[PDB]
């Protein structure tokens, strides 16, 4: 390899190390299940239920 | 939106950076989607729209009849052959559908791009190191559900 | 000091005897490693610290190359072990056994008559070896560089494919 | 048995035992520390539930590793298979035995010193070689061949990268090496020796980006595939002890060792060693893995001439100032 | 003296306790816990399907020439190791000797690089075809 | 309230799994129980999953490995590529008929102790793929410790199953050594999660309407 390629590669390695080391100062992105509950949007498709009418009888 | 193209050589690096540019172009399309979102129906006014709009199903009898038959026996597609080709995430994905006039497909042929890329693999990697093949597998953009259907 | 010398020499003798009469090549290389470590311990017991350090340093690399070549060629399971074991017979070793024994007897008889005041084991430093090496032995250093160059050229010319 | 000589002998023995126990504990707790620091570098937490802050995660891992089935395969060379983790555990521990962690705190004040470190590294390659060969696994044999290729890459210039520091100190002894850095640390004059020793010492421990014998993406963890239980744990505890030893040697040779203006000498030594341990973790987190033919080309065409020219320039400077 | 023999005893105890701790951890791993039994447990791992052949084969390494060259270059390195510990005593004459030695070393390295002795990459992995 | 499993790979039983299970009582004294609890604590707090995936469910499991979920917090991120170093097999994906001998071989190559989580509807029962080329559930031949419904289960569902496996491990009885003692594996017959959560689930009255975000 050329000398310029060696110096450029050294610089890019230094830059990669520097940016990950700066990620060490960043805010955490973790959503801490189960201590903080998972937010689910209202139409999220999970457990199936059978519901009742406003009069209290089963709708099915 | 722009379609990024390479310089003539399909490299691992060139494929990855082309997908990076495609990501930026999809961000542009999403910006246009956010800013210019039409007001109107989310379902077509066709009788074969499956299922019909739910509020009309819940209060109108003919809509309820259409919904009842569409979800149970199925919508009746008149006998024909249809094809749609799209730019999927990993290449060109296509559906070729044959209706025999029933509520089921007579033939559903799915063309997926990963099948072709995995068949291309031995021609493009022959005579290389194993590490080159690892990088090649990482740069193809395939999943095996696409390959085997 | 004498404890280390005698035990390391005994280990070197036993490991070398294990090397020359072994069938598995990787096991033979491990016993060669053990014998050279023991000879380095002998060197350390005599005050030749630089020689012992270089004994471990350059034979760890050299036997690594021997392992590379053994993996390239010799290791096949039990095929090379069966072939090598069939090559060793009682007659095949008993022939040169008395030859080596009488050579050792004559050399030992010549050794036992020499004047010996004992090796006090005073350490001869690596600095003193470096001073002698680049002092009175300058031509030895430069012509040894030429010797290693010749080894490089011979290895390149012979050990190629096409 | 009341004599000053004998009690000084047991004091030195106790100090050596304390050094050994602290180094082994630092290897295990730095397996845990690698997990936590990788979490820190990747905007997450790592193990922080088992005990306070995850401090009992190492204990749980040790219990799991002990009570895991520690097996020896029927297709493997059993003695060599068992011997390879022992080499991986012991070689760079013995290399640590020459590190002066404080004035008066060194296990072995050897006249050969850094030569003993080179001896232990040259012995340390055989752990991966024996593990790859003896396990009778195809991926493990490929890992062993890659490890030998790596050794060809770095061992040609590792000692030569240390030779500028040796030349400046005029001695192989490591206490003399830290005494020669009383005014200026060796990272300033021996900067090219420093970067070449950093490359070669990362390659000594088979740490990323030089983890080609154990390359997960290529060889599915390579040479230690058939290992399990405490033999696998022996391989990784030896790897972390090797990280500790290489970081401490880097501090000792290029960063003054224990010398510093205000703090106690062991505090300076521990701070600098902890910094380079963190740098091991950070380069594992930061940069990609080169191909091993590219690593061999880099070692033979760049690093080795750099070490030779560095030694020549260092000697010219030393003789000019003498 | 006394510090020297204290350090000798410390080195001996260091090595003994290190090897004994390794052996103790190996023994504790061996004896604790249960054991698994399976029909294909004692089959080498090759991603879940049987092997074609085994790992005992004539696997041709490509860097064997570099291995020979490594042995030679390590001996040259020890010559420089001997020089570097006594540079001030050898003076400028020793510097001239080591400069000639290092130049012959570097000329041999340049010769090896230029004749392709250090190249073993297959032609499809030389990365010639780029954009 | 314990099921005892004894394996017999060379016995007079051809159908997988090569084991026998019997409902027994808890075999558990003041020190053996404490040390068994310590072993269970260490095993449940250090669960190394096998890097093994069949389909989309694997994508959700490795999503749980990343920074936004950080399954490392539970000590289960180590993700071994070798079956010898892995403790947990997650069948994360469809048990394809062609892949079933491979799954059996990989399960055989794992060492004691080993646990199995069937992740997703395909691994649970075949899911939506009642089709010629798919085994209808990995528990047709692999003993399964935890089942996760979902297609795919979200990453926190995989984490919930990891906690369920932790509670099951924390009260199981395993041989402390292979030289002396009972070698069979005792697994506690837990109360079903459905019956445990029935009281709080049926009491739900109103949910948010699906019209807003
Ligand atoms: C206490 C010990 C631990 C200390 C921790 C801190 C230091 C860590 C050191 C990490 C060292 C990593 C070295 C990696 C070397 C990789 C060289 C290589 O093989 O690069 C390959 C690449 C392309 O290869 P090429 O030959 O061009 O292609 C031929 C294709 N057949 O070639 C290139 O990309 C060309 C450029 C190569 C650049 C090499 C790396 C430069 C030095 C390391 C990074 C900087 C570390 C900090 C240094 C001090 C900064 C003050
Ligand atoms: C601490 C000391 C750090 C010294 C180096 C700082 C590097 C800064 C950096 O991040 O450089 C990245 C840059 C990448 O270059 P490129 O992708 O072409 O982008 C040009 C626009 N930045 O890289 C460059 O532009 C390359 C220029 C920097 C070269 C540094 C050379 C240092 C001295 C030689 C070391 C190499 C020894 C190898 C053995
Ligand atoms: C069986 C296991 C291996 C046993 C052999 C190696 C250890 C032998 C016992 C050494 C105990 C220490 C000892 O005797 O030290 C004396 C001497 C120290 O040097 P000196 O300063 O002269 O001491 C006298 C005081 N003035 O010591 C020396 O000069 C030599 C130091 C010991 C030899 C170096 C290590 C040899 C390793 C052999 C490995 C064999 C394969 C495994
Ligand atoms: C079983 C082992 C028993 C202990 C072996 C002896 C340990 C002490 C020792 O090796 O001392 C000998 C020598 C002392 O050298 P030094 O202290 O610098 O000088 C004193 C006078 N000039 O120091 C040396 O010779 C140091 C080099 C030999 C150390 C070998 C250690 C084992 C290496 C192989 C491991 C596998
Ligand atoms: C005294 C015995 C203690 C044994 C403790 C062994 C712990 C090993 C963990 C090392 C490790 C492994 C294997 C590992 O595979 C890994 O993933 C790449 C890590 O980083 C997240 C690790 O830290
Ligand atoms: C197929 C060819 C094999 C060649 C093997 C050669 C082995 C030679 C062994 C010689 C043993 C000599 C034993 C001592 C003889 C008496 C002393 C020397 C002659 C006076
Ligand atoms: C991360 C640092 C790792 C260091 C490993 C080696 C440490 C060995 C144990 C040293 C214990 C004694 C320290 C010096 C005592 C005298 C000074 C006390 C005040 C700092
Ligand atoms: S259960 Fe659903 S998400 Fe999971 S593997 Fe099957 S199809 Fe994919």
């Amino acid at each position: 390899m050329t000398l310029k390629e060696l110096l450029v590669g050294f610089g890019t390695q230094v830059r990669s190390i520097w940016m990950i080391g700066l990620h060490a100062f960043a805010k955490r992105e973790t959503r801490m299940y189960p201590e903080e509950p998972v937010y689910l949007p209202p139409r999220y498709r999970g457990r199936i239920v059978l519901t009742r009418d406003p009069d209290g009888e089963e709708r099915c | 939106f722009e379609i990024p193209v390479g310089g003539g050589v399909s490299d691992c690096y060139t494929r990855v950076m082309l997908k990076v540019e495609e990501l930026r172009q999809s961000l542009r399309i999403l910006e246009q989607c956010l800013n210019n979102m039409p007001e109107g129906p989310f379902k077509a006014d066709h009788p074969l729209t499956t299922p019909p709009p739910k509020e009309r199903t819940l209060q109108h009898i003919e809509t309820l009849i259409t919904h009842f038959l569409q979800v149970s026996w199925g919508p009746v597609m008149p006998a024909n052959e249809s094809f749609q080709m799209i730019e999927a995430t990993k290449g060109i994905n296509s559906y070729y559908l044959t209706s025999d006039g029933s509520t089921m497909s007579y033939r559903t042929r799915v063309r997926t791009p990963s099948f072709a890329h995995l068949q291309q693999i031995p021609a493009a990697i022959r005579g290389s190191l194993v590490s080159d093949l690892i990088v090649y597998l990482g740069s193809i953009d395939f999943v095996m559900s696409d390959v085997d259907r | 000091m004498e404890f280390a010398f005698y035990i390391c020499g005994l280990i070197a003798i036993l490991a070398t005897l294990r090397v020359i009469t072994h069938t598995n090549p990787v096991h033979a290389l491990l016993y060669l490693i053990i014998s050279l470590l023991a000879i380095s311990g002998v060197f350390f017991s005599l005050g030749a610290y630089f020689a012992g350090a270089l004994e471990i340093i350059v034979y760890a690399g050299a036997i690594m190359v021997l392992f590379v070549f053994v993996v390239m060629m010799l290791n096949l399971g039990g095929s090379e072990i069966e072939q090598e074991r069939q090559w060793l017979k009682p007659q095949v070793w008993i022939g040169p056994a008395i030859l080596s024994a009488i050579m050792l007897v004559v050399i030992v008889y010549a050794i036992l008559g020499v004047n010996d005041q004992g090796i006090d084991g005073t350490p001869i430093s690596a600095k003193a070896v470096g001073i002698t090496l680049f002092g009175p032995y300058v031509l030895a250093v430069e012509l040894a560089s030429m010797l290693l160059l010749a080894g490089l050229v011979v290895a390149f010319h012979v050990g190629r494919e096409e | 048995w009341i004599s000053p000589e004998l009690i000084e002998i047991l004091l030195t023995i106790l100090k050596a035992v304390v050094i050994l126990l602290v180094v082994v504990t630092c290897g295990a707790f730095m397996s845990f520390g690698e997990r936590r620091l990788l979490g820190l570098f990747q905007n997450r937490y790592g193990p922080n539930r088992v005990g306070w802050g995850g401090s009992l995660q190492l204990v749980a891992d040790m219990i799991k590793m002990f009570f895991k089935e520690d097996w020896i395969p029927k297709f493997s060379d059993r003695v060599i298979f068992t011997l390879a983790p022992m080499i991986a555990f012991t070689s760079l521990l013995l290399a640590f035995a020459i590190v002066p962690v404080s004035p008066g705190w060194v296990v072995a004040d050897l006249n050969i010193g850094i030569l003993f470190f080179l001896m232990m590294a040259g012995l340390a390659v055989y752990a991966v070689l024996f593990a790859g060969w003896s396990s009778n696994n195809k991926y493990s044999l490929l890992g062993a061949m890659r490890a030998s290729a790596q050794t060809l890459s770095y061992e040609v210039f590792l000692g030569l990268s240390l030779m500028g520091v040796v030349a400046q100190a005029g001695s192989f002894n490591m206490t003399d090496i830290v005494n020669s850095q009383a005014h200026v640390w060796n990272v300033i004059p021996q900067f090219f020796g420093f970067i070449t020793f950093a490359i070669a010492g990362v390659a000594v421990c088979h740490r990323h980006p030089f983890d080609q014998p154990e390359a997960e993406q290529e060889l599915a963890d390579g040479y230690h595939i058939e290992y399990s239980g405490m033999k696998f744990g022996l391989f990784f505890v030896g790897e972390y002890i090797g990280i500790v030893t290489i970081s401490a040697l880097m501090v000792t040779l290029f960063f003054g060792g224990w010398q510093g203006p205000l703090l106690p000498p062991f505090i300076w030594f521990a701070l600098k060693t902890a910094f380079f341990m963190m740098m091991f973790i950070l380069i594992r987190a930061s940069l990609p893995r080169p191909r091993y033919d590219q690593v061999m080309s880099f070692g033979w065409k760049i690093c080795l001439p750099l070490t030779l020219i560095n030694l020549l320039v260092t000697a010219a400077v030393i003789l000019w100032q003498a | 003296s006394t510090e020297v023999i204290a350090h000798h005893w410390a080195f001996a105890i260091f090595l003994i306790v290190a090897i004994g701790l390794c052996c103790l951890m190996l023994v504790g791993g061996w004896f604790l816990g249960g054991r698994a039994r399976a029909r294909s447990k004692n089959v080498p791992f090759e991603s879940g399907i049987d092997s074609v052949g085994s790992a005992r084969l004539r696997l041709s390494a490509k860097f064997y020439l570099v291995a020979m060259f490594f042995v030679i270059f390590d001996v040259e390195a020890l010559y420089l190791f001997a020089w570097s510990t006594s540079i001030r005593e050898s003076g400028w004459v020793g510097f001239v000797e080591a400069a000639i030695f290092i130049f012959v070393l570097l000329a041999g390295l340049v010769y090896l690089v230029r004749i392709g002795a250090l190249d073993w990459t297959p032609a499809r992995s030389r990365r010639e075809r780029m954009n | 309230d314990y099921t005892l499993t004894r394996i017999d790979p060379n016995g007079e039983n051809d159908r997988y799994p090569l084991q026998k299970q019997e409902i027994v009582t808890d075999p558990l004294n003041v020190f053996m129980g404490k040390l068994n609890d310590m072993v269970n604590w260490g095993r449940k707090n250090s669960i190394w999953p096998y890097n093994f995936g069949l389909s989309c469910c694997y994508v959700e499991m490795v999503t749980s490995f990343t920074a936004v979920h950080d399954v490392a917090r539970f000590g289960a991120e180590v993700l071994r590529a070798s079956p010898r170093q892995a403790d947990l097999m997650v069948v994360a994906g469809t048990c394809f008929t062609k892949m079933a001998p491979v799954i059996q071989r990989l399960y055989d190559q794992m060492l004691e102790p080993k646990w199995v989580i069937s992740m997703g509807a395909c691994a649970n029962s075949g899911g939506m793929y009642d089709i010629y080329s798919v085994v209808q559930g990995v528990d047709k031949f692999i003993p399964v410790d935890v089942y996760i419904p979902g297609c795919p289960p979200r990453p926190e569902a995989y984490m919930q199953a990891l906690m369920l496996l932790q509670e099951s491990i924390g009260k199981e009885r395993r041989p402390l050594s292979w030289v002396v003692g009972d070698q069979g594996v005792y697994r506690a017959n837990m109360q079903s999660e459905r019956e445990r959560k029935r009281g709080e689930r049926i009491a739900v009255t109103n949910l948010r309407t699906p019209d807003e975000i």
